[PDB]
């Protein structure tokens, strides 16, 4: 298997690779989230450098991961689709063990997990 | 066991081995497995100890009443009602009895009766889990009307070759001479046969 | 077809006093009808005030002790030479029993000690680990014959007070070293009259604070 | 899972005074058959330790290449391996006793009873029995197969206790050893007359006695015996 | 069991062990395994107890009518032949396993009989669990003309090797001697080596420790 | 399906000082299932007692029928039977069924009317006559009663002393035995007069 | 066959046994009187292997009516009970036994009291307060043991028969069919027909 | 083995007896049945006793775990569940477990899972397990209500397990009483048998069969 | 586990399922629900061998769950069926299959019709008019193709059901405690409170 280090740190403490990632995403179309009294509210920006689209079937930005949470993003679309995938199997299997479906913070605290675990696993950027 | 029979020039001699086993325990190392059912008429026995003694019991018994009525039974005559008791029986029995007896007219006769039941008269026979061992030395050594001395040397070098090789078989080798002159018994002990 | 396990005979016995606690053993060794060793010690000193034995399987037996003296080892490389105490150890011991839950150990395991209040006690092991605590257990061949008679000595099972019309139940109270030695050299004693893999010598394993002093008695050799 | 095809029966062992004396026949049985006669199944290993084993034949070859092995491995690096830190008794049994039981607990064990029989480099007697199941035990006496049953009680009319071998000398206990040799050919029927006798000393060291023979035999009275009961000829 | 029997000068010895199991249970640790055919006929019996009582009785009956019948002593081949056919018949399943011996007007004689009904003779033998610890003194010690005292000491040597060696054997020895122009004597528990040690404590209850809820006078009279 | 084990039960007799105790549980079931709480297993003819375990329709079936036998014995020998013959009736009785026995641990307790010595005799299924000077025991917790009569037994109790020592064998035995227990009696037998007590003991 | 329970109070024996009969996964029946009177005050129930319940009861029933009819006398439920458990242990040891489990309730006249017997096909006979073959036993022997008093009425009894079968209703796998009541006392044997 | 539990208008009743068979050998009279997994969390043990007492121990490091993760306390049908899914995993093996999981939490009330070791899981109000389950069944049924005062309930779970414990050779020794509420598990005591049923026989007026 | 029924009629499905879970000779629940939801227009009914059905039950519930969230769309009822019979064709050739047998009832809303499938543990598929699992089709299917219709409303299903859970009442050894009835269409599942 692919081993090398790729994600390590740099004389001045730095994780190049995870800052350079961060980049990616300010690359990214701006992606908004704000929660009122009784209601949460995901904004997403569309570039309009992109005509002759069909909207029908264009991955929507914002992704059901149960039907009680969502997840917006903003990056590299194609990685995106790897953590829905990995957290809508999570949100199954935790309704399935638990008799429950995950908590908002449960569900981050698992896509979080993912993110940090590729910052320091071999042969992964 | 190892037993045997052999006819020669003046009559007829009957071997054995002394040793009786439970799996590999020695229960007796000096058996006589060479037995009386007649005078001039004796038996080698090999199998259950149990059945071959029942039946040799029965045989005598039966000789015995014969002789009361009609004289001295043959050597053949014997020889049936072993078979009789171990083919009828044939079912409960384990017994491989060789059939030995001096008659005047007759001389010297062996018959070997297998598990079956079946009656096979021969100029010698063979028997036992050690028998196995001697077919070979048995079948090459063997000439019919050999003297006394001869046929002792030749019982006395099968069954030490039998009892080397065959574990359930060992201790002294007992045999005995059927002729006119009478009834004759023999041992030889290891020191001897051993070392032949 | 080969069969893993044998019975190697002997009984096991344990006592808890108020500040101590006996672990005794016949010396024994047998294999069907035939006696193999007439001296061969089923009792050990594990360290940290801890006797234990694993009676039934002689080789399981062996494994088990020799395992859990290594595992005694190990706990104070580990946590800085903290005494194991003996309900850690008995915990500690069910995984070990447990852990081969799919092919076990042939054996009834008994260990003693001090707890951690300096009070006496025993514990007792069946042979995939399940373990509980106890001032009383007979172990092995002859456990039941045994076990009864300490039921009725040890804990005074079934003895009223004389003359309240059975209503007033003898009380319960802590036995000397001496009381307890004489219950134990009894209770073999009766066992080796009718239990036959039980004879030949006892030894017992007493256990205080000051540390673990040995006592051995001859019994019967037939 | 196995069965034994060519075996090796009864091994025979005492502590005297000075050390241990250990015996056993040279005979490799083929069930029945006493099939063959020049077998060693006593094993010396280095000048202080006799494994004598019975049971599986092939089994104790290998159990010889290994003891063989290991004293080659105990050289490597070791200029003490001739004094100090030369191979034990007890270093060669715990050795075999830890193969036997793993073999045993992978069901497929080595199909034997072993008895180590030496002498400690500080003078003290070892003697230990160790068999296919890893059960293990020592005794004054210790005896396999049949020799357990026939022997034993002979032997334990010597030394009964611990105290009793102090008082035994190595002409009583090599006497009693080479009697109770000759009860199991009188009653083993996998058993041979010629066998192989070893000595070890904490002061005349080893001493293997090859090529002996089982005599003063009694068989004279066999001749007595008629029948099976009535039968007077 | 350990049974056995040695011939001598005048006469036949035989002997045997007291101890009668159940499982690994001693049953009755002082039990009489040599029995009385005739009065110069005894035998010693092992394997099933049941059936050696039994087959032993109905012989010694037998063999009692037939004496009283013929108004001859009885001898031992006869009690030989009876107890062997009537074995034989069974097949093995009357698990009776006698050394049968005695003295008569022949002279004196000494025998085993096996459950499936087989006969040896011999001038020494050893039947039962113990037989091979027996078996190993016998072929050690015995020698052609022994005296009285020398085959007793030979016979109760025996039965020790069995007593000691063997668990199926305990307790003590008992011993018939049948002597050629003598009575019999029978020496019940001829040595016991097994007396069991005084106990530690008297476990003598206090009158009322056991609780009683209800009594009455049994009538046994008419 | 082992006979000796399906209904549970047990019975242990003593010696002492002119006088024999005899007892028994009352538990009757079906594996685990406690059926009856009254099934007694020690019977009487004359003056000899005869206790006996295992196969309960056996045990009711030889009751009966040494009833019957101890009757005509009564009626043409002109006496009671006594211990040491009906010993041997009892043993008879048993081997006759040598290939198809009753499954059962019979015990035999009493004095004898002439000599007046104390007597207790045991047997297995076919027949087997255990006698003894101290103890016999039987039934399901057999080991668990033989362990309590060598270690609390010793000779010449007095009827008192002899009936707390056969109680407390009695007791102890049982509550380590799942199939027997459910109440007990104990009788203590003297030269001409007979007590019979039942035991408080715990019902499970 | 499967449900046969009996309950001796004071001044009578209730007997109430299943009217299930079940072969394969088929009740072919549903009103099966598992009882056969043996005399004017004894009454028997069974259950057991098919065929041989009814056999023997029969049998038993032939055997009472004979005596009583050369006697001119009813036997007690004691020598009946006697006389049913011999037949039982001759039947144990024979080539083919009766596998047959009975209860016998009848209303002795000397005595004047009830009296009930379990007999088991082994032959094992008890004289109880309360009792049961089969499975029913492990629900209704603990149930009698809390609600059963001695003395108890007969109007007693049937309520607290009703409340064994209540519970064997709702705890026991199989579907019995309910139970057919009979009362044993001093006027003879009669059926409830309303349970 | 005996044990129940059960729910009703104060909560719940758990009651267990302490006897342990190895066959007809009563091996002891003083096991723990129930295991305190967490203050508001019971479990029974019936069948194998190594299997219950190492797995139910082991629950009890797996409901920690979750509520130190979780900052939580799990609720009984997540607890009972990863009790089932372990036993699941080992369908086949040979585990023998007839358990149930007993307490309270704040979304779900009082609740009880039977779980055992063919895998079957099940929510319920009322349970007995063991081999005699049957006669606790006979007198808890015919006595039970949903409107029981805790004195009542707590009294008829003893007096099912002492049922049990007389007629079942394999059940016995003492009787162990648990009380759970919403603030939580209450012991109760144990009562010897010994004792128990006699008190019982006497103040009742039950236990006629026996001879008083 | 037991009884699970199923009849298709016009426009809906409807499953019937026994309600008691039995373990040796007690009945441990009589109000248990022998199915799972697998999708909004799907319902899946389960019987077999202890453990098995429900953890194969949920597993399936995960899976089309896991799919609907990702397509934002609803399997068809034939698109769910063949999915779990490829998972009980899997099984069967494990070292150890899921002994569970299966009816899948479910309204397809793009055709507008009701579906019912009748899969057993070895994988063997069958779409069907009505269906049953285990004994009880022995008495139902002959029933059934007496009195069945294919134009029967969803009340005329019911009653058709009533039917045939009086004849396994009447018929069935076992008790089975009733039946838990569900009712598949245009609008989802709804249980029937009141059977
Ligand atoms: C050689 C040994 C083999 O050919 C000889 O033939 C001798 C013949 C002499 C005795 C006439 N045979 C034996 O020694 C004979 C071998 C034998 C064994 C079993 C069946 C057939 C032949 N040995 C015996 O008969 C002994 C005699 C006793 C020791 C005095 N008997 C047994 O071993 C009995 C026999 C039971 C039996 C089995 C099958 C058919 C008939 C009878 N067997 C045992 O006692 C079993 N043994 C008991 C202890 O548990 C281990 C097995
Ligand atoms: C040594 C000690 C053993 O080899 C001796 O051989 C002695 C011989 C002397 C006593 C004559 N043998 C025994 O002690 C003998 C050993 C034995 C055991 C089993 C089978 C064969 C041999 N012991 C017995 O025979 C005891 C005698 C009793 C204890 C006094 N009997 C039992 O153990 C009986 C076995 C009876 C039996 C029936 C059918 C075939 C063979 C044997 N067993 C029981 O009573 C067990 N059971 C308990 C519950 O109720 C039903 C009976
Ligand atoms: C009632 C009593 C009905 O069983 C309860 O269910 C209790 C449950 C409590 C203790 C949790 N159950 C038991 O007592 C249980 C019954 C049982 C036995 C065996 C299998 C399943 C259930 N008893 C045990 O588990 C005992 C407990 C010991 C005595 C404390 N243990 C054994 O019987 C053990 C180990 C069983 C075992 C399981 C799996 C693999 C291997 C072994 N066996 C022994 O101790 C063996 N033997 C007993 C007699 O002495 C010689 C050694
Ligand atoms: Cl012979
Ligand atoms: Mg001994
Ligand atoms: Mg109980």
């Amino acid at each position: 298997g692919y081993d090398r280090a790729l994600s390590i740190f740099s004389p001045d403490g730095h994780i190049f690779q995870v800052e350079y990632a961060l980049e990616a995403v300010k690359r990214g179309t701006c992606a908004v989230g704000v929660k009122g009294k009784n209601c949460v509210v995901l904004g997403c920006e569309r570039r309009s450098t992109l005509k002759l689209q069909d909207t029908r079937i264009t991955p929507s930005k914002v992704s059901k991961i149960d039907s009680h949470v969502v997840l917006s993003f903003s990056g590299l679309n194609a990685d995106s689709r790897i953590l829905i995938e990995k957290a809508r199997v999570e949100a199954q299997s935790h309704r399935l063990t638990l008799e429950d479906p995950v908590t908002v913070e449960y569900l981050t605290r698992y896509v979080a997990g993912v993110q940090q675990r590729y910052t320091q696993s071999g042969g992964v950027r | 066991t190892s037993i045997m029979a052999v006819t020669f020039k003046d009559g007829v001699i009957l071997g054995a081995d002394s040793r009786t086993t439970t799996g590999a325990y020695i229960a007796n190392r000096v058996t006589d497995k060479l037995t009386r059912v007649h005078d001039k008429i004796w038996c080698c026995r090999s199998g259950s100890a149990a059945d071959t003694q029942a039946i040799a019991d029965i045989v005598q018994y039966h000789l015995e009443l014969y002789t009361s009525q009609y004289g001295t039974p043959s050597t053949e005559t014997a020889a049936s009602v072993f078979k009789e008791l171990c083919y009828e029986n044939k079912d409960n029995l384990t017994a491989g009895i060789i059939v030995a007896g001096y008659d005047d007219k007759n001389k010297g006769e062996v018959y070997t009766i297998p598990l079956g039941g079946s009656v096979h008269k021969l100029p010698y026979a063979i028997a036992g889990s050690g028998s196995t061992f001697i077919y070979g030395y048995c079948d090459k050594n063997f000439r019919e009307n050999m003297s006394k001395e001869e046929t002792v040397d030749f019982i006395k070098h099968s069954l030490s070759q039998a009892i080397k090789w065959d574990g359930s078989s060992g201790g002294v080798i007992r045999m005995v001479v059927l002729t006119a002159a009478g009834v004759e018994r023999l041992i030889f002990y290891p020191d001897e046969y051993e070392q032949l | 077809q080969f069969n893993p396990y044998g019975d190697n005979g002997g009984t096991i016995l344990g006592i808890a006093g108020e500040d101590f606690a006996v672990l005794a053993g016949d010396t024994r060794n047998i294999t069907d009808y035939s006696i193999n060793s007439r001296y061969e010690p089923k009792v050990f000193d594990c360290g940290d005030n801890i006797v234990m034995s694993a009676n039934g399987f002689a080789a399981d037996g062996d494994a088990l002790v020799k395992r859990f003296k290594n595992s005694v080892k190990w706990y104070h490389f580990d946590h800085n030479d903290k005494k194991l105490s003996i309900n850690s150890a008995a915990r500690n011991i069910q995984h070990l029993l447990y852990g081969k839950r799919f092919f076990p150990y042939y054996v009834h395991t008994i260990i003693a000690g001090l707890d951690e209040d300096g009070k006496g006690a025993v514990y007792s092991f069946d042979p995939v680990g399940s373990y509980e605590r106890e001032q009383c257990r007979a172990g092995g061949a002859a456990a039941s014959l045994i076990m009864p008679f300490l039921d009725n000595q040890v804990n005074f099972k079934n003895q009223y007070e004389p003359g309240t019309n059975g209503k007033v139940k003898k009380p319960l109270k802590y036995l000397s070293v001496e009381e307890v030695i004489k219950l134990v050299r009894d209770s073999f004693t009766s066992a080796t009259e009718r239990h036959i893999q039980v004879g030949d010598g006892l030894e017992i394993l007493i256990v205080t604070k000051d540390g673990v002093r040995k006592e051995f008695y001859e019994l019967k050799r037939d | 899972t196995q069965q034994p095809i060519v075996t090796g029966t009864s091994v025979i062992s005492m502590k005297y005074d000075n050390g241990v004396i250990i015996a056993a026949d040279n005979l490799g049985s083929y069930g029945s058959l006493l099939r063959f006669n020049g077998v060693e199944r006593l094993i010396p290993v280095g000048d202080n330790t006799v494994v004598g084993i019975s049971g599986d034949i092939s089994d104790m070859q290998h159990i010889e290449r290994l003891l063989k092995d290991l004293v080659t491995e105990n050289a490597y690096d070791n200029p003490l391996a001739d004094a100090e830190e030369a191979l034990e008794p007890s270093y060669i049994f715990e050795y075999l006793a830890t193969v036997m039981y793993q073999r045993r607990s992978k069901m497929n064990p080595l199909w034997n009873a072993i008895i180590v029989a030496g002498v400690q480099s500080n003078g003290d007697q070892f003697l230990r029995y160790v068999n296919l199941l890893g059960v293990t035990y020592s005794s004054p006496t210790l005896a396999t197969g049949f020799g357990a049953h026939m022997a034993n009680p002979l032997l334990r009319k010597v030394v009964d206790r611990e105290s009793d071998i102090p008082k035994t000398t190595v002409q009583v206990a090599e006497e009693a050893i080479v009697n109770a040799m000759r009860v199991l050919y009188y009653r083993d029927a996998r058993s041979s007359r010629n066998f192989s006798l070893a000595i070890i000393d904490k002061n005349t060291g080893l001493t293997f006695k090859k090529n002996l023979q089982v005599e003063n035999m009694k068989w004279d009275f066999a001749k007595d015996i008629k029948g099976y009961g009535t039968q007077k000829i | 069991t350990t049974i056995v029997g040695v011939k001598f000068n005048n006469g036949v010895v035989i002997a045997a062990d007291t101890r009668s199991t159940q499982g690994p249970i001693v049953a009755d640790k002082n039990c009489a395994k040599l029995h009385r055919i005739s009065p110069k006929i005894w035998c010693a019996g092992a394997g099933t107890a049941a059936d050696t009582e039994a087959v032993t009785q109905l012989i010694g009956s037998n063999i009692e009518l037939h004496s009283l019948y013929t108004s001859r002593e009885p001898r031992v081949v006869s009690a030989l032949q009876m107890l062997k056919q009537h074995l034989f018949k069974y097949q093995g399943h009357i698990g009776a396993y006698l050394i049968v011996a005695g003295v008569d007007p022949t002279g004196s004689h000494l025998f085993s009989i096996h459950a499936h009904g087989s006969t040896d003779v011999g001038y020494y033998l050893s039947l039962g669990s113990g037989s091979l610890a027996a078996m190993a003194v016998l072929e050690s010690h015995w020698k052609q003309d022994l005296t009285k005292e020398e085959a007793i000491k030979l016979a109760s040597d025996a039965i020790q090797a069995g007593i000691w060696n063997d668990l199926g054997s305990g307790s003590n020895v008992d011993v018939c001697v049948m002597e050629i122009g003598k009575d019999a004597e029978y020496l019940r528990n001829y040595l016991t080596p097994n007396v069991r040690e005084e106990k530690q404590k008297s476990y003598k209850f206090p009158r009322g420790t056991t609780a009683v809820l209800k009594e009455s006078i049994v009538n046994i009279c008419d | 399906s082992d006979p000796s084990s399906i209904n549970g039960g047990i019975v242990v007799a003593m010696t002492g000082k002119d006088c024999v105790a005899i007892a028994c549980d009352l538990r009757l079931g079906s594996q685990s299932l406690g059926v009856s709480n009254k099934f007694e297993k020690i019977f009487h003819y004359g003056h000899v007692f005869l206790g006996i375990t295992g196969l309960a329709t056996d045990v009711t079936t030889l009751n009966e029928m040494f009833r019957y036998k101890t009757n005509l014995y009564k009626l043409k020998e002109e006496r009671a039977i006594e211990p040491e013959t009906f010993t041997q009736l009892v043993s008879s009785s048993l081997y006759e069924r040598r290939f198809g026995p009753y499954f059962v641990g019979p015990v035999v307790a009493g004095i004898n009317s002439k000599s007046g010595k104390p007597f207790i005799a045991g047997f297995d299924l076919i027949g087997c006559i255990d006698e003894a000077k101290d103890f016999i025991v039987s039934g399901t917790a057999s080991d668990q009663l033989f362990g309590m009569c060598e270690s609390l037994y010793e000779p010449n109790l007095e009827p008192e002393d002899l009936f707390e020592t056969i109680s407390q064998a009695l007791l102890n035995a049982a509550d380590r035995d799942a199939l027997s227990g459910w109440g007990a009696v104990v009788y203590i037998i003297k030269k001409d007069e007979v007590v019979k007590r039942y035991l408080k003991m715990r019902q499970d | 066959m499967d449900i046969i329970l009996g309950i001796r109070v004071q001044d009578s024996v209730i007997l109430a046994s299943s009217k299930a009969v079940t072969r394969g996964i088929s009740v072919l029946k549903d009103s099966d009187d598992k009882t056969r009177q043996l005399s004017p005050h004894t009454l028997m129930s069974f259950a057991g292997e098919a065929g041989d319940t009814v056999q023997f009861a029969e049998y038993i029933q032939a055997n009472i009516q004979l005596y009583s009819i050369r006697e001119d006398y009813e036997l007690s439920p004691q020598a009946v009970s006697s006389f049913v458990r011999q037949e039982l242990a001759k039947s144990i040891r024979s080539r083919r036994p009766y596998q047959v489990n009975v209860l016998i309730g009848g209303y002795d006249k000397k005595k004047n009291k009830p009296e009930l017997y379990q007999i088991d096909y082994l032959g094992t006979k008890v004289e109880l307060p309360y009792g049961a073959h089969g499975y029913s036993g492990f629900y209704t022997f603990s149930l009698l043991d809390h609600h059963y008093r001695p003395d108890m009425t007969t109007e007693e009894g049937l309520d607290l028969l009703k409340l064994c079968v209540q519970e064997l209703e709702k705890r026991m796998p199989m579907d019995f069919k309910g139970v057919i009541v009979k009362i044993v006392d001093k006027d003879g044997i009669r059926q409830v027909d309303d349970f | 083995t005996t044990t129940l539990a059960f729910r009703f208008q104060g909560g719940i009743i758990v009651a267990v007896d302490s006897r342990a068979t190895a066959g007809n050998w009563v091996a002891s009279q003083t096991v723990k049945k129930v295991i305190e997994i967490n203050p508001f969390l019971l479990g029974t043990m019936a069948g194998g006793a190594a299997d219950c007492q190492f797995w139910e121990t082991w629950l009890g490091s797996q409901c920690r775990l979750h509520e130190l993760r979780e900052k939580e306390r799990i609720s009984v049908a997540a607890a009972s569940k990863i009790l089932s899914n372990l036993v699941y995993q080992y369908k086949g093996a040979g585990l023998s477990m007839g358990t149930m999981i007993c307490g309270y939490t704040r979304k779900e009330g009082p609740t009880i899972y039977y779980v055992d070791s063919d895998g079957t899981r099940l929510k319920g109000d009322i349970f007995c397990v063991g081999s005699g389950q049957t006669f606790a069944y006979g007198v808890l049924d015919s006595n039970y209500k949903w409107d029981l005062s805790v004195e009542d309930a707590l009294y008829l779970g003893k007096r099912s397990i002492l049922a049990a414990a007389h007629r079942n050779a394999y059940s016995g020794g003492s009787v162990n009483l648990y009380h759970v509420t919403e603030d939580g598990w209450i012991y109760h005591g144990n009562h010897d048998v010994g004792e128990l049923f006699w008190k019982v026989k006497e103040e009742e007026g039950s236990f006629n069969n026996v001879i008083g």
